[PDB]
């Protein structure tokens, strides 16, 4: 037939993308790095309790003031908390029940959260009436909303489990565009720095960078061998962090166009369900189903601490801006900040 | 206390869900019981101005079917018509069709005026009715007032601390019957009490089980010349029929005290009992053992037609088994393996009336226990009529008591109105005598083996007929309990303002279903059914605890101590009990739990965040 | 998968098409940067009590 005469094409173009990347290859981070200094053991302790879910914490998010943070949960509400009190400024009670992710706005005047409702519903937290209430439903995904993030107060991408994300605006409530090129669910995304770039993370065990006012997808990475769950920007973005079901976390080079790193350990079995970089990027924090997260040295992969305190998955964890704090939150219903 | 109780009106939620299951959620449905209409009726009177008119004029003609004489429809009619008709009309107010207006202009400019003249008017007022109204009215409290009244007669388990007893009033062979008043709204009943020993000694569960099955049959109509059962219910050690009142005793009794009746007495009497004839016989049951002993009286000497323990079924299959008094047996009835029907009653009361008009049966002449000679009677000496009856009443005992089935009344014409339509009933109106309005002519003076393989023979024996309860209600302590219920909700909406109501957590979201269940650690608490989750709470607080679907393994039912309730199975080897106020509650408890998680489970499976791995 | 085929082959046609850098240079930079912030970041260089929110900081804005 006429398909085997480019399905050959398309295998032997994979080929030339591995000979440049082979040709780049000529050191190991592991061998760049190997000089200087070990972080030493990073001790960190849990400084507070959040305790208000009902059930299974599904995903977390600071704002932007690192000191408030939103979390989506089982019991069908958003919490919006005061982690320098442990005050609650806001309960959400959400229409579905279904809720896997939440978002924070920048500006601190929204929120977003989604799930099996297909649907990426947005709340304004300062309505002209002093009350909370959904502002927008932004319906189009043919799949659960897996993630989600605004770029500002009206623009937000959102990833899908139809294997796609999307860039929307909120006043058209419609996809500004939209990113097609997985063949599996898509589960996380994060954005880059200028929020020019972003990239997505895929149970066909693939990240891709995406190009935010072309929509296209600029490069694909492979290495994993199991879903991806969680996936994250290095901070001074030209880099990125994946953590998948195979019981790896990875890093990927954007301009090397490959993996630099991959941090496990034998007795690391169970899967990653989260992750991210402390402020400067040495550290890589990594959240597990055996109900630990692990503080990684980025750059010489060594296991430098562990956060054992949930009696359950870890689930969603998060780094604040100003790099003082490490949120995670479980399946054992309560949120903890360490440092 | 021992008085009727209404459950709260979040009751509604469970209900709803309860009577949409079934099919019960629907106009018809509603409309046709008595408290639905009478709470449908409110709502529309009241609480919406387009349906008024509709119920008004509908209630209006429902008064014009019964009016008895024609002078009588003539007025009405007419103001029906200037009413609900030309004035409508003249208002560009209605919503009838072109046919509906000349249908009765045409009949009265002509002056025909039956009963049934309005019937095209009920139609299209019940097609007006039953869309968008009816929809209006499901969704305010008047239907959550159906729910709260539904869900206490659903919940009927009936007992002996249920009734208070008077006095007894009769022995059976098997028990006995007394007096009682139902202590819930102070209805006066007779209480027919079997034994469980003496059947199983005596041999006639087969008589007892027939009895409980042919009343359900005849007691749906409120006929008023039937002795008729509103329950039935077990006790470890007895049956008990709770059946209309009757205080006058029977006419046989009667008989034996007054004498042989006169013609024109014996004719009221009859006129009755035909008229219970034709129910049962228009629900294809046949008595087959009229006589006068088992024709009561009332304290103003009405009568009701009593024991049914020989009637029939031949809807399906007729029977041919000699069955029966053996001085009222009709020929097809004697006849070894020789079907019969309606056929054999009316030869009976062919029987029944010469009885009372001569002191014996006509094939009766003093033998006792030699029933033969009354049976060769029956079958050959066509009776002999004494000169003194009228040539009226000859006619009418000569076509009821003619030995082929081929030639007699109400057999092969058209059953009752056959025989109503002798001359012997000329001067009746059979809507007067339907009416219990004619004056009667008595009135009576001042009054060790049981085993588990036999219980099982009287499961399903209880019932309670709908139509029946909601008659009593209606009657007595309905008006009182909803004016008393709605005082306590009004100052229970007035509590909560000043208490910080909530502003109700079922809203807004996707709860399932809620309301109040008991559990242990009994902890009464209010429940919300969620599509992922049960949660629920104290009062004065929101939920704080919880029951993922996830969790949830099995949902059986099981018995706690005379008691049934719900048993969770839970993942960890973890057991969770509830118990609910009512069996339509636990009944719609156990189907939204079981759906509600065997669906979440599917999906959480699907998605790779939520389900739980290696 | 007839016309799937060809949006494969024009995808990786731009994949292939980007210049690249030798990872020396990649890891080089990224260590570069962790360097220039590291005493910018709170878990590597801890910052006085009094300041931490967490620990013993007792105004707040």
């Amino acid at each position: 037939s006429e398909l085997d005469q480019l399905r050959q094409e398309a295998e032997q173009l994979k080929n030339q993308i591995r000979d440049a990347r082979k040709a780049c290859a000529d050191a190991t981070l592991s061998q760049i790095t190997n000089n200087i200094d070990p972080v030493g053991r990073i001790q960190m302790r849990t400084r507070r309790t959040l305790r208000g879910h009902l059930a299974k914490i599904y995903a977390m998010h600071w704002g932007t003031d690192s000191r408030l943070l939103v979390s989506a949960s089982q019991d069908g509400k958003l919490i919006i908390w005061d982690s320098y009190t442990t005050n609650k400024v806001h309960a959400i009670p959400l229409r579905s029940s279904w809720v896997m992710t939440c978002a924070y706005a920048p500006s601190g005047n929204y929120v977003a959260c989604g799930g099996l409702d297909n649907i990426c519903s947005i709340y304004n937290l300062k309505t002209r009436e002093g009350n909370v209430r959904v502002s927008r439903e932004l319906a189009g995904h043919t799949g659960y909303l897996s993630c989600c993030r605004f770029l500002d107060d009206n623009q937000i991408v959102t990833s899908s489990g139809d294997t796609t994300c999307a860039l929307w605006d909120i006043e058209t409530g419609q996809q500004t565009t939209t990113f097609t090129g997985h063949t599996g669910d898509v589960m996380s995304l994060s954005l880059a720095p200028d929020t020019r770039l972003f990239v997505s993370g895929a149970c066909d065990a693939s990240a891709k960078l995406w190009d935010v006012r072309e929509g296209m997808c600029r490069q694909t990475f492979t290495g994993h061998e199991s879903d991806i769950n969680a996936i994250c920007f290095f901070p001074n973005g030209n880099a990125f962090a994946t953590g998948s079901d195979d019981a790896t976390c990875r890093l990927f080079d954007l301009r090397a166009d490959q993996e630099l790193m991959t941090y496990s350990h034998d007795n690391i079995i169970c899967g990653i369900t989260s992750v991210s970089f402390s402020k400067s990027g040495r550290l890589l924090l990594a959240g597990y189903d055996d109900f630990n997260c692990n503080v990684w040295d980025a750059l010489k992969a060594d296991r430098a601490g562990v956060l054992a305190g949930h009696d359950n998955r870890v689930s969603c964890l998060g780094v604040t801006d100003d790099g003082m704090a490490v949120a995670t939150g479980s399946w054992d219903s309560f949120l903890k900040i360490w440092n | 206390s021992k008085k009727i109780l209404l459950p709260e009106p979040s009751i509604r939620s469970v209900m709803q869900k309860y009577l949409e299951d079934r099919g019960e959620v629907t106009f018809e449905k509603i409309f046709s019981q008595k408290l639905g209409y009478l709470l449908f009726r409110d709502f529309c009177l009241k609480h919406l101005e387009e349906a008024k008119p509709l119920v008004e004029f509908y209630e209006e003609i429902k008064k014009y079917e019964k009016l008895e004489t024609e002078e009588e429809r003539l007025v009405c009619s007419r103001e029906i018509f200037d009413t609900y008709i030309m004035k409508e009309l003249l208002a560009c107010s209605h919503p009838f069709s072109k046919s509906a207006i000349e249908h009765v202009q045409g009949h009265l400019v002509k002056k025909q005026v039956p009963p049934d003249l309005f019937q095209p008017y009920i139609e299209e007022i019940c097609q007006n009715l039953r869309g968008d109204v009816f929809q209006k009215f499901i969704e305010s409290d008047k239907f959550t007032r159906f729910c709260q009244w539904k869900n206490v007669e659903l919940n009927i388990h009936l007992t002996m601390n249920d009734f208070s007893v008077h006095r007894i009033i009769g022995r059976g062979g098997f028990g006995e019957v007394y007096g009682c008043r139902k202590a819930d709204t102070g209805k006066m009943y007779a209480m027919k009490c079997l034994d469980k020993k003496r059947i199983k000694m005596k041999q006639g569960e087969t008589l007892a089980l027939n009895e409980r099955i042919m009343l359900s049959l005849v007691s749906t109509g409120d006929c008023p010349f039937i002795v008729c059962m509103s329950y039935a219910f077990h006790t470890p050690d007895k049956l008990s029929f709770i059946l209309d009142l009757m205080n006058g005793g029977d006419l046989h009794y009667h008989l034996s005290q007054h004498g042989v009746f006169s013609e024109a007495d014996m004719r009221f009497y009859a006129a009755e009992i035909i008229l219970g004839l034709e129910h049962m016989h228009n629900r294809f049951v046949v008595y087959r053992d009229l006589k006068p002993a088992n024709i009561l009286l009332d304290e103003h000497g009405h009568v009701r037609i009593s024991d049914l323990g020989l009637a029939c079924d031949f809807s399906k299959k007729k029977p041919h088994a000699s069955v029966g008094t053996h001085g009222y047996m009709a020929p097809e009835v004697l006849q070894k393996g020789v079907a019969y029907d309606s056929s054999a009653d009316w030869f009976s009361l062919g029987c029944m009336l010469f009885k009372l008009l001569r002191g014996h049966s006509p094939f009766r002449q003093h033998k006792t226990k030699d029933k033969h000679e009354i049976d060769r009677m029956t079958l050959t000496m066509a009776v002999e009529l004494p000169d003194s009856f009228s040539p009226e009443l000859r006619s009418l005992l000569e076509g009821l008591l003619q030995r082929d089935v081929n030639r007699r009344l109400g057999c092969l014409g058209r059953g009752a109105q056959e025989v109503k339509e002798s001359p012997f009933f000329r001067s009746l109106d059979w809507q007067m005598v339907f009416l219990q309005k004619y004056p009667p002519p008595l009135i009576p003076p001042r009054g060790i083996k049981l085993l588990d393989s036999d219980q099982e023979l009287y499961r399903n024996f209880p019932l309670t007929i709908s139509e029946r309860w909601q008659q009593e209600v209606a009657e007595t302590v309905f008006d009182t309990i909803n004016a008393e219920t709605d005082r306590l909700e009004a100052r229970k909406k007035t509590k909560n303002k000043q208490l910080g109501h909530e502003e109700d957590y079922a809203l807004g979201k996707d709860c399932i279903m809620h309301g109040y269940m008991s559990k242990m650690g009994w902890q009464r608490r209010y429940f919300y059914l969620f599509p992922n989750r049960l949660e629920w709470r104290g009062e004065g607080e929101a939920p704080q605890s919880l029951l993922t679907m996830e969790e949830i393994q099995s949902v059986e039912e099981t018995q706690i101590k005379e008691r049934k309730c719900l048993l969770l199975k839970i993942r960890g080897g973890k057991q969770f009990v509830l118990q609910c106020d009512s069996d339509p509650e636990l009944v719609q408890w156990k189907k939204e739990l079981r759906d509600a998680y065997r669906e979440a489970q599917q999906l959480v499976q699907r998605v790779p965040k939520m389900k739980n791995k290696p | 998968s007839i016309a799937q085929a060809r949006k494969l082959v024009e995808q990786l046609k731009m994949e292939a098409n980007i210049d690249r850098i030798k990872v020396s240079k990649a890891a080089a930079d990224l260590m570069a940067y962790c360097e220039a912030h590291a005493k910018e970041d709170p878990l590597l260089t801890p910052v006085p009590a009094s300041e931490n929110p967490f620990r013993e900081k007792k105004f707040f804005c």
